[PDB]
């Protein structure tokens, strides 16, 4: 193939009017890639220089090889790397790398940009490995002081681009970080002429930071780099100032232990002077850096708790700068928006700077933050009422009990009276900061003196200004997950009221600020945490929910526009969940009304575009089998159907949902589930092997095993070997990338897998020798639960695995499995779950129990 | 006194005077 057909190939695959020949293209130039990436590689980097080519085929021919360069998944990244190193030519490379560098310099920045990104991709593979020497030579000359504009950029870009590819927690960069930050300073300091070039300089600096250690262990370096970055932030162009804050906010974050000279001498003074810049942009930089040193500091404190040797040690910068800082914070919350827009500002990031200012330094928050409420709570200017109660919510966590219940005495009654303020954002915000009274002080409310107030200024303003009537729903949420606990609890004697305001907010005719949703979310909240005193408003409850879906359903959809059906599915979204909160809640209730219930949820499903609804019809329809137990089987005909169709819509969360139902029907059908579990478990087979199955959908079907396994005991003996391969390859899947999300996902799974041995240990209480040649496997996983912290810190997760290894030493007294029990991490982890004080006294009961059977193992 | 003690008087020179990146990263001078 020639460079004229090849780039033919790529501009049909884009720009051809024919779908057929786009994808006959893309499958041309795919099949291409994997039959000779050799000629693939380089005919895509001659088509990037080609200007006889369309400007979107040749950007189009750059990225696809960067694509087939640099993955986010690492095993795909390795993959890449190696075909790079062993299937194309030295000729080739070094003609697909000059080709790369005639374009980063083009005077077209499409061109010149997609350059740069090719160009890190192939640096990402070959400057670990010692090679491509030229590069960064070529990236310091490029950069200097008399090169033209458009190169430095570029050059400047590719740089950014070659950190921000390369892997976070890897060492791929460490090599290069000399050269790398000589290229990148040279266009960050205050010579360069250029704002695109100092902007683009500053930005890959951020995107360098992980790979300069080395550099910034250099006090040197570390002390020249600093110094140009603070000179950045001085400078005159607001964008300049931006990315220097931010570099600024990234360097104190990861290398805070090198940060107290540069505080003590420069950076407190000066972000303290610019927090008062008349300008909004402006002081948010400031705001952002100071939040930033609470966020850091905060860590640091959790992790000491954890450990307290760790050699993490706070330089408490905020406590230090409260009464310089903290005043200035203030000042800056009288600059909302004049309605409305509730877009974001300079105030809302001040205010969220204040909590974290109040949660990192307790009482010593409480003399300006008080000062400035008094002087601004009865203030003539909107601006400054509402300010004032945001600051005083803003401290309500951080302090300590005694302070917080003494202000919060004395304050109470000039908050309540600012839910009459005639400014709607005064009241919207003295509602939340109700609800942070609630929140984390609620015995700070004197059950005779102030909560009958506060309950009836909740009530008032959920008949107010929908934007006030959501906050207190909210607020109400608060007052009762707090007050509810306490034996006897006060909240209840309101139950009744609240409820019947709850309800009215309820029945409001739209969501407009979210105050109908918020209002049945509240009622969710009531009917959770409701006691058998306020029996009548559950029943209250149920009527009115069930009342409503009735009347949301009279509703003919053919006269509504899109924003209208989108409203009215959304209540009955709303509707659905607080039903299902209410069968759960109330079994005894709900047979009467099964019947009628059924019908319903039928309709529903029937109905034109069901899909939008249908995961809140079978929330709810599970909750009713889990109520009505065996008297659900009448329905399991008529609904099979739709279970099965809900279970293979794996790309939709439908099947989720639909797996839940297995597990509501597996608990509450006991001896009659099992003449179903054959075919349940033919289908989750089915699923699960399903690749256009989505993620979450692979934990939910492992713990459904667990469920399944647990109510047909033996039964479960022929599918196990089956099941226990999949738990094993979902354990030892390790994370797609560093990234927060992969991680998270991997902690999904493996919390699945916790289940599944949970189940499946219970099902085989009686069946040791079933179990037998699992248990090193078993094992293998609870000492992943005891290395990650994600895992084990969670109570219920360190609960159940040490219940593992109780329970699973109890089923082998002949000492068969003894070997697994001698083992330091074992009695570690024993030892850490059950004398750790955040974890539960179920927990530590389980540890206890676990400890009895290792040691009694240990005796065999 | 291993405390924290901020200046008000900020001085950004923590090593106009020439300086060149060159002679500073990977120059251990």
């Amino acid at each position: 193939m020639s460079t004229a057909e090849f780039a033919q190939l790529l501009e049909n695959s884009i720009l051809s009017p024919d779908q057929n020949i786009r994808l006959t293209s893309e499958t041309q130039l795919k099949k291409l890639s994997n039959d000779n990436f050799l000629q693939f590689a380089g005919l895509s980097s001659q088509v990037l220089i080609d200007e006889n080519t369309k400007l979107e085929g040749r950007i189009l021919a750059a990225l696809t090889l960067k694509n087939e360069l640099v993955s986010k998944d690492s095993v795909k990244t390795q993959q890449f790397a190696q075909r790079w190193i062993t299937q194309v030519s030295p000729e080739a490379k070094n003609q697909i790398k000059t080709n790369a560098l005639t374009a980063l310099v083009s005077i077209e920045p499409r061109i010149a940009n997609a350059a740069a990104q090719l160009i890190a991709a192939i640096a990402d593979i070959e400057l670990p490995h010692g090679a491509w020497p030229e590069l960064m030579k070529i990236m310091v000359d490029n950069t200097g002081a008399e090169q033209p504009e458009n190169v430095k950029r570029a050059s400047l870009l590719a740089l950014g681009y070659m950190c921000e590819s390369a892997d976070p927690q890897s060492q791929a960069l460490v090599s290069s970080s000399n050269n790398i930050l000589i290229a990148i300073v040279q266009g960050a300091q205050s010579t360069e002429t250029s704002k695109a070039v100092r902007l683009a300089a500053l930005n890959a600096l951020a995107d360098s930071l992980i790979f300069i250690k080395n550099n910034m262990e250099r006090e040197g370096e570390r002390n020249y780099l600093m110094q140009v970055v603070c000179e950045a932030t001085q400078a005159e162009d607001i964008e300049v100032q931006a990315a220097a804050f931010g570099c600024l906010c990234k360097i104190m974050s990861l290398y805070y232990t090198f940060m107290k000279p540069y505080m003590e001498q420069a950076l407190y003074a000066l972000t303290i002077a610019t927090m008062k810049s008349p300008n909004d942009k402006v002081a948010s930089m400031t705001v952002e850096f100071w939040s930033t040193i609470c966020e850091e500091e905060i860590d640091i404190a959790y992790e000491l708790a954890q450990f307290p040797q760790s050699p993490l040690q706070s330089y408490n910068f905020a406590l230090s700068s409260i009464k310089d800082v903290v005043p200035n914070l203030l000042n800056l919350l009288t600059r909302q928006n004049e309605d409305e827009d509730d877009d974001w500002n300079v105030s809302m990031s001040a205010g969220a700077c204040l909590q974290l200012f109040a949660q990192n330094c307790g009482n010593h928050i409480l003399e300006p933050v008080l000062e400035f409420v008094e002087q601004n709570i009865t203030a003539d200017n909107w601006r400054n009422r509402e300010a004032a109660v945001m600051a005083f919510g803003s401290i309500m966590d951080g302090p300590d009990k005694v302070q917080r219940t003494y202000y919060v005495h004395q304050a109470l009654p000039s908050i309540l009276n600012l839910m009459n303020d005639q400014s709607l954002q005064v009241k919207e915000t003295t509602a939340w900061c109700i609800g942070r009274i609630a929140d984390s002080v609620a015995e700070s409310i004197d059950p005779q003196q102030h909560l009958p107030g506060v309950v009836q200024a909740c009530l008032i303003g959920l008949q107010d200004h929908p934007k006030v009537a959501t906050n207190c729903s909210w607020t109400i949420i608060n007052l009762v997950e707090q007050l509810a606990e306490a034996t006897p609890s006060p909240i209840y004697n309101f139950y009744p009221a609240l409820v019947d305001g709850l309800i009215g907010a309820a029945n409001r005719i739209d969501n407009e600020f979210n105050a109908r949703a918020s209002a049945f979310s509240a009622l969710t909240t009531m009917v959770e945490y409701a006691t058998d005193t306020v029996a009548e408003t559950s029943a209250s409850i149920s009527t009115f929910v069930m009342d409503k879906l009735g009347q949301t359903m009279s509703v003919d959809e053919n006269q509504l526009t899109l924003e209208d059906a989108q409203s009215l599915q959304e209540l009955q979204s709303n509707i659905l969940t607080v039903l299902a909160a209410v069968i759960r809640k109330s079994p005894s209730s709900v047979e009467p009304v099964a019947d009628m219930l059924m019908g319903l949820f039928f309709r529903l499903l029937e109905k034109k575009d069901s899909a939008f609804i249908e995961d809140d019809v079978f929330y709810a329809i599970s909750a009713l089998a889990a109520s009505l137990g065996k008297g659900f089987e009448k329905y399991l005909e008529t609904f099979s159907p739709y279970l099965l169709k809900a279970l293979n819509q794996v790309d939709s969360p439908v099947s989720i949902t639909a797996v839940g139902f297995i597990a509501d029907i597996s608990n509450s059908l006991e001896e009659d589930f099992r003449r179903y579990s054959d075919a349940m478990m033919n289908v989750l087979a089915q699923m699960i092997s399903n690749p256009n199955a989505r993620r979450e959908l692979k934990p939910a079907v492992l713990s459904v095993f667990g469920d399944i396994a647990s109510n047909i005991g033996a039964d479960f003996i022929p599918y196990l070997n089956d099941i226990m391969a999949l738990c094993v390859a979902a354990q030892n899947t390790k994370p797609e990338n560093g990234t927060l999300e992969a991680l998270d996902y991997q902690i999904k799974v493996l919390e699945a897998v916790l289940d599944a041995y949970v189940g499946i240990v219970a099902g085989l209480h009686d069946k040791p020798e079933a179990l037998f040649p699992y248990v090193g496997t078993i094992f293998q996983f609870i000492a992943q639960v005891a290395e990650d912290p994600q895992l084990y810190s969670e109570d219920a997760t360190s609960r159940a695995a040490v219940g593992l290894i109780g329970d699973i030493a109890a089923m082998f007294p002949d000492g068969s499995i003894k070997q697994f029990y001698g083992q330091d991490w074992v009695i570690d982890y024993i030892k850490r779950t059950r004398s750790g004080q955040l974890f539960s006294q179920a927990t530590k009961d389980t540890a206890r129990w676990a400890r009895e059977q290792q040691k009694r193992q240990l005796s065999l | 006194n291993s405390s924290f003690t901020p200046s008000t008087v900020p001085n950004i020179n923590f090593s106009t005077n020439a300086l060149r990146p060159s002679d500073i990263f990977g120059a251990n001078a």
